[PDB]
């Protein structure tokens, strides 16, 4: 008797929104989790809006629910793309448990209470390996919180040395010291912006901005510094002549691997614009001749 | 205590069951509702957290293939616009060779149009020759910069607006000598104090000479600025307000 309500499992698991090859293997605690999870879920989403293999696709990050309890009731499939866990390993389970917990007092305080929410977590990945050896990765998570419960998407930022995807005309790299001091750049950088990389190698990156973005990049180079990786929102770069253009830039925290010391930050760096204020002459390193 | 939670997550999952909250057989009733039942819905989740909308487009002739509904709310823009369109046309001109590039797996940020355009990150792939993508909405006085020393490194355009100069004049000079020569110690013992007073806000108020040589009441309110990485401080940041 015993028997069947075990067998009785592999029916519900089944029909659950999961393929038999990852419903069929379960322990039904797992299983119990999971059909909970799945109804909040279909809950809220009435609560929202009061062949589907394009959206999971064209994603370059995951979709999270979590409960202000930290249950993190939601969780896209893809995510195993990006973490390896797999959205079954996780789902129901506290948030805490799976991120960097320093960085959990922050997730303690997006949870909670402007309904908007944009910061950055380090989370546990394994791609790939096992969880013993999981290694933190950097999720940039932009979302709504609602009715409490948090919505996100968890965008991994990538890293320059391992590029999934082309890059154009109008995207340059740099290489720079902790001191955000230049070190390098391409020269796609002339091309750009006008400065020839060898001129911009003794200067830190601070003395290109327009003013007004200084504050908003601060607290993203502190974020570079205290996560390793971040994605600049956007901001004004002082082109060589007069005038501007926009920019938001991916840095990234390279370490010597026989070190494991850290060696520079390595700066996917996206031009939005064409210089703007040609016209209008910024700073004292635009005004020779 | 594997059973005392057993029996919590059978409880409220009885108690979500609507036909039912009014063990075998909770199971199979929950079952046989699923039965009565991710997609469109998916959608809307997308246009809650990413505030994203999904398109696809010819790569090309850069016609969109489809756009769904949720460019309207995200764009404030008609289906309409966009199936009959060529995605060359719902952005800014600047951004086109950029897209010439983009058109594996493809990603990139762009402004799009509502002239007025908004900056949206845009992820997909190529499938047959055509994109799949999203695209994602992620969002008196003057202000100036000096080294230690004094001197201008920075300023806002604005300044031409506030003190009759041309940028280029500010910039290079020691602040000090655009002071009236009675406030000048005023002017850098405040300056020290900035620079000893890491980090913190001083204000101080002086005539300052206008291209129109003219002595202007001034108050500006200052702190140094400290490396985040190393908290040295490499310069001093100014706002300058007419008094
Ligand atoms: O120099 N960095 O390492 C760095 C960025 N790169 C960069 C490239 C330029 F050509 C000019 C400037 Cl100001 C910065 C861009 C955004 C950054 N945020 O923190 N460091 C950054």
């Amino acid at each position: 008797r015993r028997s069947k309500e075990t067998e009785v499992f592999y029916e519900l698991a089944h029909e659950l929104p999961l393929p038999h090859s990852v419903s069929s293997h379960l322990d039904k605690a797992s299983i119990m989790r999971l059909a909970i999870s799945f109804l909040r879920t279909h809950k809220l989403l009435s609560s929202v809006c009061s062949m589907d293999n394009l959206y999971l696709k064209a994603l370059e990050g995951f979709i999270a629910v979590v409960t202000q309890d930290g249950d993190m009731i939601f969780l896209s499939e893809n995510i195993s793309k990006f973490m390896g866990l797999t959205q079954v390993e996780l789902t129901g389970h506290s948030i805490f448990d799976f991120t960097h917990p320093c960085d959990h007092e922050e997730i303690r305080e997006n949870l909670t209470l402007s309904t908007e929410r944009d910061f950055f977590m380090r989370m546990k990945c394994t791609v790939t390996v096992n969880l013993k050896s999981a290694t933190w990765k950097v999720l940039h998570c932009t979302g709504q919180v609602r009715v409490s419960c948090l919505i996100i998407m968890c965008e991994p930022i990538q890293h320059p040395s391992h590029m999934d995807i082309p890059l154009d005309s109008k995207t340059f790299l740099s290489r720079h010291s902790m001191d955000m001091k230049f070190t390098y750049c391409d020269d796609r950088i002339l091309e750009l912006i006008g400065y020839h990389p060898e001129e911009l190698l003794g200067r830190s990156a601070y003395e290109f901005y327009h003013a007004l973005d200084s504050e908003n990049m601060t607290k993203s180079h502190q974020n570079l510094c205290t996560k390793g990786q971040v994605v600049s929102g956007q901001y004004r770069m002082l082109a060589k002549h007069g005038g501007y253009v926009w920019l938001e830039t991916q840095g990234t925290v390279i370490y010597n691997p026989r070190n494991l010391q850290p060696q520079c930050i390595m700066c996917v760096n996206y031009v939005l614009s064409e210089i703007e204020k040609n016209d209008v002459v910024f700073s004292m390193d635009q005004t020779e001749s | 205590r594997r059973r005392n939670k057993m029996t919590a997550y059978i409880t409220e999952l009885s108690d979500m069951v609507p036909t039912c909250s009014a063990k075998l057989t909770i199971l199979r009733m929950a079952v046989s509702h699923m039965k009565s039942l991710t997609d469109q819905e998916l959608k809307h989740l997308i246009l809650e957290a990413a505030d994203g909308f999904l398109f696809i487009v010819s790569c090309e002739t850069g016609r969109v293939v489809y756009v769904s509904d949720s460019v309207t709310p995200v764009l404030n823009q008609p289906q309409s616009e966009w199936f009959g369109s060529t995605l060359y046309d719902q952005v800014h001109p600047d951004d086109v060779d950029k897209l010439r590039e983009q058109l594996s797996r493809r990603s990139f940020i762009c402004r799009m149009r509502c002239p007025h355009f908004v900056v949206v990150h845009c992820t997909g792939y190529i499938k047959a020759f055509c994109l799949v993508a999203i695209g994602r909405l992620q969002v008196t006085e003057f202000i100036s910069r000096h080294n230690i020393e004094g001197i201008f490194t920075f300023v806002d355009h604005r300044c031409v607006a506030t003190v009759g100069y041309q940028p280029q004049e500010l910039l290079g000079k020691n602040i000090v000598e655009f002071c009236h020569p009675e406030d000048q110690q005023l002017l850098r013992d405040s300056f020290q104090q900035v620079v000893k007073l890491k980090g913190q806000v001083l204000s101080v108020m002086f005539r300052f000479r206008s291209k129109t040589r003219e002595w202007l009441w001034m108050r500006t309110s200052s702190f140094t600025f400290q490396n985040p990485y190393s908290d040295e401080i490499e310069y001093i940041i100014c706002t300058n307000t007419n008094v």
